[PDB]
RNA sequence: AUGAUGUCAUACUUAUCCUGUCCCUUUUUUUUCCA
């Protein structure tokens, strides 16, 4: 997996070269490939991911989606703003709290 | 963890993995004196073995000078048993 | 703790060594056998005392012999 | 020292009542041990599959790693005994099933006989004055009346391999132990064999407290 | 081969950290003789950046540095 | 010139099948001596005769027929004239003729 | 009641068992005192059993035997009506495969029936000899040995004369003879003062009905002549007739154990005795070469190997009269497929090559190096092989060595394992044909190429060590053709990708480089190391092994016929060497580091070494470390002292390290020369000294260690004083390595700069108020103390007299 | 405790300056940080040998004609955390002056230091 | 202003390892009101 020192080891190589030059980056890194950090950065350490509290009409709107479109996440969180590991995991958690 | 059992007037060998260097100082220079052990860590089975390896008596274990030098080589059968 | 099973076996082998709590009397005591040993050894300080008193050498071996026994005065407590 | 003799050597009703049993003192003193720590029922289905263990499970060199499942599947967390227990338990549990076993890697064998021998224990259990209960699922009860019986068959951790707790000869864990890799600091076994080498079978973690719990006349603190 | 991959990979990340603590311009760092790094506030010694920068990443660098900054004021 | 080396006294067996070397104090050795098929004089690895706290006056060996070889040292004991905080064990206490003796079939020295 | 309080009191065995040795002090003192007042009624009942109690360990039974031992010294008379009960509880351990329990038993009985009351053991153990079970009679038997061991024959011998006499029983003669084998078993030289009264004792059983005793009775002869070595039948003709006549008038058991005792007696005879009963005994021998059984073939070919290995049986004799039915039933597959008779047919096979020659056995085993079970022909040249090792070769004529060339060759190709049985076999046999080989040679290496041909690897591989034991000779008969043959075809080799023969090919290169040396290989050097270099990348262990052993050859005595050029690449490959993972590599490599720096000059291999210490990984710069040292020391010391001392200065610790490492190292090998090089290097240990690090004292004091050792006895002790100021402080130390790298550092120190320093060092801390500084230095002065204990007698201080001791000492102080 | 700070490199003896390696190896030193990887492999395989040269008789001459002995500390003066920090004062034999005492005091540093008396002692003979 | 506590990965030490390891024969033990 990941951790503290390899994130910011990363965050300083992105942050210098640029957000698409994955191999020379993964290069930095001791065992771990461009894969990885492509998808570590777009998930978990790009900071247009947001790590809040759902506003009410983003639950609402969730809700409503999950229901037209059942289990379609790649489709889905873009149309409200949190990837779609983060959609999932609200909308299991709405379902169970209202369980 | 040592025999110690005093000395004698029997030689000591060493297997070829253990080949040259000193019994206790580890070293692999200027030995000078022959070793000698126990009649107890010498019998039966333990004839001619590596007081280090265990492996076979072929080579035979000898004292740096530095050990000579600091008499470490007066007290017996250094034996690993 | 073998290294002490070793090492108070070392106490054992050498009369004369010491440990943490070694007391004043047995150090000069032991000094002082060790002391006797070596002027009955070396034949060249047994002249010495031979001629410094008037004794002769049976005469001073058998004096360090006995005296041997309790040279720094009776023990501690 | 199991204490089925008076420090004279006669006997106690201990050691009557377990002599009525055609089974070993050592189980015997165990399903003693029950009736104090209310695991009735899963000490005794264990001393049925003591009783018969050494066919419990195939092991066909053609089907090594499916069969090799069938029984990694009921590895529990406490050791062999209580391995065994669950796997009666399911065993029956599935209604006496031949084809349960078959699907299972077990030897029916084994465990009808196992079952047999248990339940007339339970036809011995009532002369015995043996109150039928459960643990409610409290393994500690359980792994203490094993210790109760078999506080003799242990051994301890020593840096140079495991080895006994009072002879303090070396052994080793056989390899198809629930254990075998678990390899735990405080050990009780149930076979004393030496074959290859040392060994020791149908082991146990245990606490060296219940050792002080239970025998501390056999078993004293300054040697754990 | 790896060995020299990694003694490169080493270098890279040393220049990473100067170049961090340069565009963050600290007064409170040195390297010693013997190519670790201190902090000269906590007088802290450090093997490498990602613990020297985790280290400015101030817990008990916070603390002895509101001390410092507490103390100069004090005096001055 | 130690204390506990052997050395200071050295002894034989008035017809030459042994040696005794022995120290002022807890040591003493003896070695066997055999002519080789050639007659040049072998020697073996030594006895052991180690006991505490005790002195040695003399030693040297005694002229027995054949029999095992044996010595007569004389002795003391220290110890419990260190063991007594009076200085009455310094006195009484008395000197002991005494013999060791080998064994060469069985190849040790018993007192 | 009393009884019981002085049992209770009593153990105090508890005080001995568990507890300090002051424990163990108090308790054993005061029992050894204590003893006749305690009394051993009490004991024995309460100790009997705990020496008989399953796991007593190894010291609570040292520690229990002690106890016996000297209470039954204490108590000669105080341990008196316990003596049977003693005695049959611990009897079965004399006879036991535990020679400890033979010992110990032996000890405590010694001093049991020593101290002990006398009559008793002949009243307890009369009955007994005449018992009915063998079982009893064995182990009391034995004891009585103990017995004699304890006091002596000559107080029993008219007992033993009764034991044997007795006409009530044959149970008991036999029990006699028994206890007289057993005597002869275990004191062994001892018996010589009686040497002919046991013979006495037993003169009546070899004739006697019961087999039984009969043989037992032989086998003591067995076990007099033993223990009675060559000093012959001055006491054994009194029985040597029986013996004689049973031998033949006998079958079976008595055959076996008398012929054992007969060819026991049969050194100690002599001609007109040890030609008569041999020659007789002969006959027997050729009726029982066809004898089937195990411990018969063991007990006739231990005979015959004595027997007809004498002086007094001809040559002629063994050779028209032994050997015929012995080679013709002992070389058939049987004994070959056996596990004993393969080796002890050898054995005395050997023998009686020794005796008559090679001439005929050579060609009575020539054959049996074409049979079937492999084994066999391996038996036949692990003999030959044995044979022509010890004795050589010098009357094995033509047609002789012909077919056992061919045997040979045969031997070798059949082969089916991976053994050095055949290799062995043919380098002894051609190590002894000598010169006699010359013509074979086409023959022998056509074999050994075809060989080399072939499509499995074990075969070429095995073509290949053949080369490399027979390379010697393959020269000395001037093998133009042929030794250059194998040159040029091994360089073609030197292509393989099978590791495990591209080792084998260098190893047989070596080995003919060996004989014939660098300025006549058939490629010449300058042809083959350029080749050889490309192969140092081969990451395996047995083909670096033996590259790098030709690369050190090489470039030790070659050295000249390569441009400096290759040597520095050469350098560059062995740098990576020094990561394999066995040692003998490794110890290589730096061998050659010093061999290079010799041809060449060393600064440019000196460069290239710190570089290397650059890297990390420990392993490669504890290895370049130890190979700086091994420059430094043969090209003199000041041609890279300043480079090594300058490298001090970069500012990275493994570097610093290394660099006082290999001081280390180079203090070591260079030794009494270093009294030139001692002042350059101080400021550098003082530098390093204080602080940089753990590893940096650490370093620095074995530095100090091995400078003081070699510069002992030069004068430079105020170097040595200064630098024990700066380590001196490091005596309070807590990791392993630290402080001992310290202590060693001060016993050097203790040797060089004398004790009289280091006793001053070490005054006043040994009775300091802490526990940590005082056991420090009662450490440190204990190892001052045990070395050089006998200097210090004029280093003590003055140490003032209080009131009731006295302390001064006066014999130092008379004037004269 | 002696963590905190920072601390200079070591310092070469002086005969061993003299004698011109340390100027060798910083020139080696700056070569070989500029070269690139490439460059230093090539190098390998094509060796810049005997680059560089330094005679002997400077370094014989420096070892066994210009050695000298260094400053050494007599019996006892264990080294502790900040002992080399105490420095040679307590010049207590009157005489004893600086030059930059002189310069600071009004006074002659050098061979003038003799036949300059310092401004004290012109009140020791105005009043003692 | 340096506490122990740690399931912290990294760095580091011992010319410390790469050669010190593995699967059971045979078989037996009395029993209790049914509802
Ligand atoms: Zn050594
Ligand atoms: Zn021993
Ligand atoms: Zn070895």
């Amino acid at each position: 997996v990941w951790r503290n020192t390899e994130d910011e080891i990363l965050k300083a190589a992105v942050m210098k070269y640029g957000k698409n030059q994955w191999s020379r980056i993964a290069s930095l890194l001791h065992r771990k490939s461009a894969k990885q950090c492509k998808a570590r950065w777009y998930e978990w350490l790009d900071p247009s991911i947001k790590k809040t509290e759902w506003s009410r009409e983003e639950e609402e709107k969730l809700l409503h989606l999950a229901k037209l479109m059942p289990t379609q996440w790649r489709t889905i969180a873009p149309i409200i703003g949190r990837t779609a590991a983060q959609c999932l995991e609200h909308y299991e958690f709405l379902l169970d709290k209202a369980a | 963890i040592f025999c110690r059992k005093q000395a004698g007037v029997a030689i000591g060998r060493l297997c070829e993995k253990c080949d040259g260097k000193c019994v206790i100082c580890d070293s692999y220079v200027r030995p000078c004196t022959l070793v000698r052990i126990c009649d107890e860590c010498n019998y039966g089975s333990y004839q001619g073995r590596c007081v280090i390896c265990g492996g076979p008596g072929v080579s035979d274990a000898y004292y740096c000078k530095e050990c000579t030098i600091q008499e470490k080589d007066r007290d017996g059968c250094p034996k690993i048993v | 703790y073998t290294i002490h099973s070793q090492l108070e076996h070392l106490q054992s082998k050498y009369i004369g060594t010491g440990h943490a709590d070694t007391t004043k009397w047995e150090w000069l005591v032991n000094q002082h056998r060790d002391s006797y040993c070596s002027y009955m050894g070396h034949f060249d300080l047994l002249n010495y005392f031979a001629i410094a008193e008037n004794e002769s050498k049976a005469r001073v071996r058998f004096n360090l012999m006995e005296k041997m026994l309790q040279p720094c005065g009776p023990p501690a407590d | 020292a199991l204490g089925a003799l008076n420090h004279l050597g006669e006997l106690t009703t201990s050691g009557r009542k377990m002599a009525e049993l055609p089974v070993d003192p050592m189980l015997s003193k165990m399903i003693l041990a029950s009736e104090k720590y209310s695991c009735s029922e899963e000490i005794l289905t264990v001393a049925a599959m003591l009783s018969v263990n050494n066919s419990i499970f195939y092991r066909p060199k053609d089907k090594v790693v499916h069969a090799d499942n069938a029984r990694v599947n009921f590895f529990l967390p406490g050791g062999d005994h209580l391995v065994l227990l669950n796997v009666y338990t399911q065993w029956a549990e599935s209604g006496y099933s031949s084809q349960w076993c078959y699907e299972n890697f077990v030897q029916f064998r084994s465990m009808r006989r196992a079952r047999d021998v248990r339940e007339q224990l339970e036809g011995l259990l009532e002369r015995v004055e043996v109150g039928l209960s459960s643990c409610q699922g409290d393994y500690i009860r359980v792994r203490k009346a094993i210790t109760a019986g078999y506080f003799y068959h242990t051994a301890r951790l020593t840096r140079s391999g495991y080895r006994t707790v009072k002879q303090q000869q070396t052994v080793f864990i056989h390899p198809n132990s629930s254990l075998f890799e678990q390899q735990p600091r405080w050990l009780l076994y149930h076979e004393l064999v030496l074959t290859t080498k040392e060994f020791m079978r149908q082991v146990l973690e245990i606490e060296s407290s219940w050792l002080l719990e239970v025998a501390p006349h056999y078993y004293k603190a300054k040697e754990l | 081969s790896s060995s020299e991959s990694n003694r490169d990979r080493r270098e890279r990340l040393r220049q990473l950290a100067l170049e961090t603590i340069d565009i963050n311009k600290d007064p409170y760092f040195m390297k010693n003789h013997l190519g670790s790094y201190e902090c000269k506030l906590c007088l802290t010694l450090h093997n490498n950046e990602g613990s020297y920068l985790a280290h400015t990443q101030g817990k008990k660098h916070q603390t002895n540095l509101a001390r410092r900054a507490a103390k100069e004021a004090k005096e001055a | 010139c130690r204390r506990i080396v052997p050395g200071q006294f050295l002894a034989v067996d008035p017809k030459g099948r042994a040696v005794m070397i022995s120290a002022i104090e807890k040591q003493k050795l003896v070695y066997i001596l055999n002519r080789d098929a050639a007659a040049r004089l072998t020697i073996s690895s030594p006895l052991e005769a180690h006991k505490a706290n005790t002195l040695v006056y003399h030693v040297v060996g005694v002229d027995v027929g054949f029999e095992n070889p044996m010595f007569a040292c004389l002795e003391m004991d220290y110890e419990e004239a260190d063991n007594d905080p009076t200085g009455e064990a310094a006195a009484n206490t008395q000197q002991t003729l005494t013999f060791y003796e080998l064994d060469l079939g069985l190849n040790h020295v018993v007192r | 009641p009393e009884e019981q309080k002085e049992r209770k009191i009593m153990k105090l065995l508890l005080k001995i068992k568990n507890g300090t040795p002051p424990m163990r002090k108090a308790a054993l003192r005061q029992i050894t005192d204590k003893a006749r007042e305690f009394g051993a009624g009490p004991l024995f009942n309460q100790i009997l059993p705990l020496l008989m109690s399953p796991t007593l360990e190894d010291q609570e039974r040292h520690l229990l035997v002690k106890v016996i031992d000297r209470i039954l010294y204490k108590l000669d008379d105080l341990v008196r009506p316990y003596v049977h009960k003693i005695l049959v509880v611990i009897e079965p351990l004399l006879i036991d495969e535990d020679y400890y329990a033979r010992v110990e038993g032996r000890e405590i009985i010694s001093n049991l029936a020593k101290a002990a009351g006398l009559a008793t053991m002949i009243s307890t153990m009369r009955p007994d000899i005449d018992n009915m079970d063998e079982y009893v009679r064995n182990t009391t038997a034995r004891a009585f040995a103990v017995v004699a061991s304890a006091l002596g024959i000559p107080s029993l011998l008219p007992f033993l004369k009764a034991v044997c006499k007795s006409k009530k029983s044959w149970q008991a003669r036999h029990t006699g003879i028994k206890i007289v084998q057993q005597i002869a078993i275990l004191m062994g030289c001892a018996i010589l003062p009686h040497l002919r009264s046991l013979v006495e004792i037993i003169e009546h059983g070899l004739v006697d009905e019961q087999q039984k005793v009969r043989t037992i009775s032989a086998l003591a002869i067995a076990a007099l002549a033993e223990a009675a070595t060559p000093y012959g039948i001055e006491s054994f003709d009194s029985v040597l007739k029986p013996l004689w006549k049973g031998i033949r008038q006998h079958r079976g058991k008595g055959l076996a154990a008398f012929l054992k005792a007969i060819g026991y007696l049969i050194p100690l005879m002599d001609a007109e005795y040890a030609n008569y009963y041999t020659r007789e005994v002969m006959l027997i021998l050729i009726r029982e070469f066809q004898s089937p059984d195990e411990e018969m073939k063991k007990i006739v070919l231990k005979v015959v190997k004595q027997c007809c290995g004498t002086d007094g049986v001809e040559a002629n004799y063994i050779k028209t009269e032994i050997l015929p039915p012995f080679f013709k039933h002992f070389w058939q597959h049987r004994m070959a497929l056996d596990r004993r008779n393969y080796r002890q047919l050898v054995d005395t096979t050997v023998e009686l090559a020794n005796k008559v020659g090679a001439a005929e056995i050579i060609s009575r085993i020539v054959d049996d190096l074409k049979d079937e079970a492999e084994q066999y022909r391996k038996m036949v040249m692990e003999t030959i092989e044995k044979i022509m090792g010890n004795l050589g070769a010098a009357d094995i004529d033509h047609k002789l060595e012909e077919q056992l060339i061919d045997g040979i060759l045969y031997a070798f190709q059949e082969q089916t394992t991976e053994d050095s049985v055949m290799l062995n076999g043919f380098g002894t046999v051609v190590n002894a044909l000598g010169k006699r080989v010359k013509p074979y040679l086409p023959q022998i290496c056509g074999t050994v190429l075809w060989r080399l041909n072939n499509k499995s690897a074990k075969v070429r591989q095995q073509a290949a060590d053949l080369i490399s034991r027979t390379a010697v000779v393959m020269k000395t008969c001037q093998e133009e053709k042929l030794m250059g043959h194998l040159g040029v075809v091994l360089y073609e080799y030197l292509g393989e990708e099978y590791p495990e023969v591209l080792g084998s090919i260098l190893g047989a290169l070596k080995a003919i480089v060996n004989v014939i040396g660098m300025h006549k290989m058939t490629p010449p050097i300058k042809d083959l190391l350029p080749r050889l270099t490309p192969i140092l990348k081969n990451r395996h262990e047995k083909v670096q092994e033996n590259c790098i052993d030709l690369v050190g050859r090489i470039a030790d005595r070659g050295a000249e016929y390569v441009s400096a050029r290759e040597w520095m690449r050469i350098c560059f490959e062995l740098l990576e060497l020094l990561k394999a993972h066995k040692k003998a590599i490794r110890r290589a490599t730096v061998n050659t580091f010093g061999y290079i720096a010799k041809a060449i000059g060393p600064h440019d291999v000196l460069a290239t070494l710190l570089n290397n210490l650059k890297v990390q990984e420990r392993q490669n710069r504890v290895c370049t470390t130890v190979a700086i040292a091994i420059v430094a020391e043969t090209c003199s010391p000041f041609t890279v002292l300043p480079a090594l001392m300058n490298e001090y200065r970069v500012p990275e610790l493994n570097v610093q390290n290394g660099v006082l490492k290999s001081l280390s190292f180079l203090f070591e090998y260079i030794g009494e020369m270093g009294k030139d090089y001692i002042y350059a290097v101080t400021p550098l240990l003082e530098d390093a000294l204080m602080d940089r690090d753990l590893v940096h004292r650490q370093t620095a004091s074995a530095v100090v260690q091995h400078m003081s050792l070699g510069v002992y006895g030069f004068g430079c002790e105020d170097s040595l004083n200064h630098l024990l100021n700066y380590v001196w402080p490091n005596v309070f130390e807590t990791s392993p390595h630290v402080i001992q790298a310290v202590m060693g550092a001060l016993e050097g120190l203790r040797v060089a700069i004398g004790p009289c320093r280091m006793l001053q060092y070490c005054l006043q801390g040994l009775f300091h108020p802490a526990r940590k500084v005082r056991d420090v230095y009662w450490k440190i002065y204990n190892s001052i103390y045990i070395g050089s204990q006998d200097a210090l007698i004029a280093h003590y201080p003055r140490i003032y007299n209080d009131d009731k001791n006295t302390y001064i000492r006066y014999e130092l102080d008379y004037i004269l | 405790g002696k963590r905190g700070i920072e601390k200079p490199p070591f310092e070469l003896p002086d005969f061993i300056k003299r004698t011109g390696i340390q100027e060798m190896r910083e020139a080696l030193q700056e070569k070989e940080e500029q070269k690139t990887m490439k460059s230093k492999m090539r190098e390998k395989v094509r060796p810049k040998m005997g680059k560089i040269d330094i005679d002997y008789q400077k370094l014989h001459d420096a070892f066994f004609k210009w050695q000298t002995k260094p400053k050494l500390t007599i019996h006892g003066d264990l080294y502790y955390e900040g002992k080399e920090f105490e420095t040679r004062l307590k010049e207590k034999k009157p005489g004893d002056l600086s030059d930059e005492l002189r310069i600071s005091l009004g006074m002659p540093v050098g061979p003038n230091a003799h036949k300059v008396p310092p401004p004290w002692l012109i009140a020791m003979q105005r009043y003692g």
